[PDB]
RNA sequence: ACCUCGAUGUCGACUCAUCUCAUCCUCGAGCUGAAGCAGGUUCGAAGGGUUCGGCUGUUCGCCGAUUAAAGAGAUACGUGAGUUGGGUUCAAACCGUCGUGAGACAGGUUGGUCCCUAUCUAUUGUGCCCGUAGGAAGAUUGAAGAGUGUUGCUUCUAGUACGAGAGGACCGAAGCGAGGACACCUCUUAUGCUCCAGUUGUAGCGCCAGCUGCACCGCUGGGUAGUAACGUGUCUAUUAGAUAAACGCUGAAAGCAUCUAAGUGUGAAACUAUCUCAAAGAUUAAUCUUCCCAUUUCGCAAGAAAGUAAGAGCCGUCAAAGACGAUGACGUUGAUAGGUUACAGGUGUAAGCAUAGUGAUAUGUUGAGCUGAGUAAUACUAAUUGCUCGAGGACU
RNA sequence: AGCGAAAUUCCUAGUCGGGUAAAUUCCGUCCCGCUUGAAUGGUGUAACCAUCUCUUGACUGUCUCGGCUAUAGACUCGGUG
RNA sequence: CAAGGAACUCUGCAAAUUAACCCCGUAAGUUAGCGAGAAGGGGUGCUUAUGUAAAAGUAAGCCGCAGUGAAGAACGAGGGG
């Protein structure tokens, strides 16, 4: 399953380092915690450096998954590290790059602006 | 998980009335007497037909 | 608990039964429990089939499975199954022994049966 | 009344296909995978070797890893998903089939390979 | 409403693709044309109902009221006699095909037997929650928690009927509705369900027509290879 | 000051939760200082639900975040013949005080047990004797029950009605959801302790190879069957009626007027059934169909010796079942289990030999070797040359 | 004198600064300190504590979330009881 | 026993990463002893030859997924009293 003040990592040039799942967005109970899921986050660790701090609340959408997940396809997408991506109140990312493969399945979604800039999508 | 009085002796009949052994089968043996039980050996120190048993 | 004993355990069954299935090939016919005695048949009945193919691979697989004796040593013991045990079998698809329900034991009430040769 | 669990085969028959190249694991493949975008199929190949081969049958799956941007890609694939196109690249010596020690090694290591 | 429905086994539990790249769980299911023993109408038996007969067996493997009553519908010595309530569609002694009781792609419920646990505890038996291990809990850890009904002199004392308690579980039939019929196969009398079927190897399993769901029939996809060398 | 102190387990936390509406949400509806959105008030309404973390022993209480909303009152402020002993009412010691001091503080700190074999009622599954109307097999209907009867988000009609502009609906449909129950073993994990292995040391197999015992199942890598879920699938109905609040029509009271007095209706997740499951010890022991018997002769032929021919019990093979009972298949003309054989499955080219090598080693013989349980044919062994109960219609 | 809401401080959920999205727990700050406080020793003190305690790393079945296997008990059976 | 990784609980109660050998390295304060084994890390098999008294050791090759391969193994950092 996933925690509660689960850590996981950034994948995009956005100032942070590290963060912490504060908050399953939508319904609690759910505690459900897969790819695809925006979740509610505490930074738990941001350069200086970069454009954003520790400590501050924001929402993150989940890219990797240690465990993974069965897909309806019968193919089984699996990695090997959780890590997530943040996004600036809106559909639009704020990391000039982004880095490490992503899932093609949150097309409806939205999210479509940052599918161009991943290194490449599956 | 104590009991706060004893057991009266009609109602432990009652709880008896349970106990009975089961039935034993009835098996007849040919070339020997004392008829046997089925699935078991033959009285006379054989299976039935074959004799390869004593009494020891 | 605290101590006590382990009772038994899958591996003092298997050996229960490899010295079980040692005695039987020194002698042919062993009275134990009903249900030893049929859990030792089908390991008998492979051993046979296996040593029914005269290999001396299949001398070291059933060096495993045997306790030594002093009356029956395992060369000697393989030997006398080899000689005059395996031929006998050749013909009969599986079967080669017969179970036989005895009286019960006289200190727990076990349904003792004998197990020995057929054809 | 007269039985045999070989339906499960039998009706699996029109889903076998023959052309599958020897391979559980160790052995370098690369997968072209057709996907529609509601149109212009496009190709995407995910090389890598195999780690696990389990399941029976249909009921077979297969575990692609590759290597990209420093993350590792791990996907089950089954032998007769529709819009798959499988291939052998490579292929070495095999002293086990399952491995999951692979899963976790850095580059600068070139694999054993026979000829 | 009328119900159409026939007998079968569970053989096993399978997966088969179908178009657009999506596969679908398949439990495969054995059937036979069964024989119907009696139709029982509302102006013969009070009420409308089937008695089918299946599982054929020898006639020296019957007794003797079932040969009788088998011979006297002229019918073939079978194991299993079931009654399925509203069916009104056969007659006596007729041979049924699933292509004539159900469609390709429709949505229909199956009766099956449940996998037989034996003594079960509540725990399972009702999903329950067992306590911690942690921070000092004695022997108990896996235990009935609070029990209490009543205290003092006279608040309830008791245990009320039906407690969810430990007992029998599995064994007995339960109904899955809402699930999508894949296909027949008639030469070898089989058939093809989605979804999760309960019952054993040799278990019971029942289709019938879903409540829910009386005619509603949905394009069910299908995936072929093509693709040897 | 009331039964109870020859003891009426009391604080808190978790678990069972249940009940009730003076309903918090979901819902129906009325009214408005209710343009829409967003509201407020009120009646009905318990079918369902009402979040998680940090702190203090803490339900109290504070804070933060979140959901349709994050209700309240009760059960010894329920729950130690459930758990904890956490502060609070142990000894120990101390801090500040009080008292000249024995010690105490309705101040505090440091830590400091939680005993129990279930007799009875009751409850869960569970078999046993009887009997259901001559004896059995079944098929059952259902009098009377159990379960469920949660809910939100995005889009379309819709930037549309409304409103003016700005802003912004009402219904239904599609998709996305959360929640929990039930079921499942093909995908995924975990176990997989007589499966396949690499495998070190020691002690042995008189030595090498190659094995055994032990060192956690020696370690470690996997894993068949099986078991579970962290894996998958259904569920959130609809309909008819009774309807609450409420809305009515006609219509008198009191020629008008008037949902009421008669009558005639609509209308709430509440209620009845429609949904799922069991069910005749359901003493009303119900119904149906078939089968078997009626064998001289003696008390109601009342067993008179044959006491079913239908079948079942004892015994065994058994496992799908299985605490034990019980369910189910089979019992020699037996395919019930085991064995054998063929197949699968995974483990992973077996040993031996040959080649190369000075040597760890590498290749061919070989996807070979093996396999508790997966699939099926063969009677190969055991399911015995076995026993018992089991009807003469009680009465019309 | 020294020191200080300090195990001693009712005001208190002291104030502030830090931790904390969230800290009747914690560290330092001010000193009316209801009764801090100098051999009842005041103040700190290096290392150490089966000393009290806080924050925290690695690590995990304490929590999601229990389930699996092994035995032992239980269960069944003969004896004792 | 996956995924988290103290989120349960006043509370890491309990389990639990580490140790054995070698090569290193090691902060501040210090009352000069410490601190400290600080911390933090890395390497450990077989064969061939060289090594001396055996070796510790050196180099070359050979395998494994791993070389205290199996038995016994150090938890850590900071603060206050």
């Amino acid at each position: 399953m996933v925690s509660f003040m689960t850590r996981l990592n950034v994948a995009d040039n956005t100032g942070a380092k590290q963060v912490g799942i504060i908050k399953v967005l939508g319904s609690t109970r759910k505690r459900y915690a897969f790819l695809g899921d925006v979740v509610v986050v505490s930074v738990k660790d941001a350069i200086p450096s970069g454009m954003v701090k520790k400590g501050q609340v924001l929402r993150a959408v989940i890219v990797r998954t240690k465990k993974g997940q069965q897909r309806k396809d019968g193919t089984h997408l699996k990695f090997d590290d959780n890590a997530c991506v943040l996004i600036k109140e809106d559909k639009s990312p704020r990391g000039t790059r982004i880095f490490g493969p992503v899932a093609r399945e949150l097309r409806e979604r939205g999210y479509n602006k940052i599918l161009s800039l991943a290194v490449e999508v599956v | 998980a104590v009991q706060q009085r004893r057991s009266s002796k009609h109602r432990r009949d009652k709880r008896r009335s349970h106990d009975a052994l089961t039935a034993q089968a009835l098996s007849v043996c040919q070339k020997c007497g004392k008829k046997k039980l089925f699935h078991r050996v033959c009285s006379c120190g054989m299976y039935g037909d074959l004799r390869v048993k004593k009494a020891y | 608990s605290y101590i006590n004993k382990p009772g038994k355990t899958s591996a003092w069954r298997v050996m229960t039964v490899r010295q079980q299935v040692s005695a039987v090939l020194a002698y042919g016919k062993i009275e134990t429990t009903l249900k030893k005695a049929k859990n030792t048949q089908k390991r008998l009945d492979k051993l046979i089939t296996l040593a029914k193919v005269d290999n001396f691979n299949n001398r070291r697989q059933v060096k495993k499975w045997l306790l030594n004796t002093n009356l029956f040593d395992v060369d000697q013991l393989m030997d006398h199954l080899f000689s005059k045990v395996a031929p006998k079998y050749e013909k009969t698809p599986g079967g080669y022994s017969r179970v036989l329900k005895l009286g019960p034991r006289r200190g727990d009430a076990t349904e003792m049966a004998i197990l020995q040769l057929t054809d | 009344k007269i039985n045999k669990q070989a339906l499960i085969d039998l009706v699996e028959q029109k889903q076998l296909k023959a052309y599958v190249p020897e391979f559980s694991a160790g052995d370098e493949v690369n997968v072209a995978i057709k996907l529609k975008e509601k149109e212009k199929v496009r190709i995407q190949n995910f090389t890598g070797t195999v780690l696990r081969r389990r399941g029976k049958g249909i009921s077979e799956t297969f575990i692609v890893r590759k290597t990209t941007d420093g993350i590792p890609i791990e996907k089950n694939f089954q032998i007769h998903n529709p819009n798959i196109s499988i291939e052998l690249k490579r292929r070495g010596k095999v002293r086990r089939a399952y491995i999951s020690y692979m899963r976790e090694r850095s580059g600068k290591a070139a694999k054993i390979k026979e000829r | 409403m009328e119900i159409r429905g026939i007998f079968g086994v569970k053989v096993g539990m399978s997966q088969v693709f179908t178009t657009n790249n999506e596969r679908l769980p398949i439990t495969v299911i054995y059937c036979e044309p069964n024989q119907v023993a009696g139709v029982k109408t509302e102006a013969k038996d009070k009420y409308s109902a089937t008695l089918l007969s299946f599982d054929t067996v020898e006639n020296k493997k019957l007794n003797k009221p079932q040969q009788g009553f088998f011979e006297k519908n002229n019918l073939k010595p079978t194991k299993h006699l079931q009654e399925i309530r509203n069916m009104t569609g056969f007659e006596m002694g007729q041979q049924i095909t699933p292509q004539n009781l159900f469609q390709v792609g429709e949505y229909v419920d199956v009766s099956a037997i449940s996998k037989g646990r034996g003594f079960t505890g509540a725990i399972k038996r009702w999903n329950f929650k067992i306590g911690p291990l942690g921070h000092g809990a004695g022997y108990p850890h896996r235990f009935q928690g609070s029990v209490q009904a009543g205290r003092g002199g006279a608040s309830a004392q008791r245990v009320f009927k039906g407690k969810k308690m430990s007992g029998h579980y599995g064994h007995e039939k339960v109904t899955v509705q809402n699930l999508r019929i894949v296909g027949f196969d008639e030469a070898n009398m089989l058939v093809l369900v989605s979804g999760a079927i309960a019952g054993p190897e040799g278990g019971v399993v029942l289709i019938r027509t879903a409540k829910k769901k009386p005619g509603v029939v949905k394009p069910i996809e299908l995936a072929v290879q093509t693709e040897k060398a």
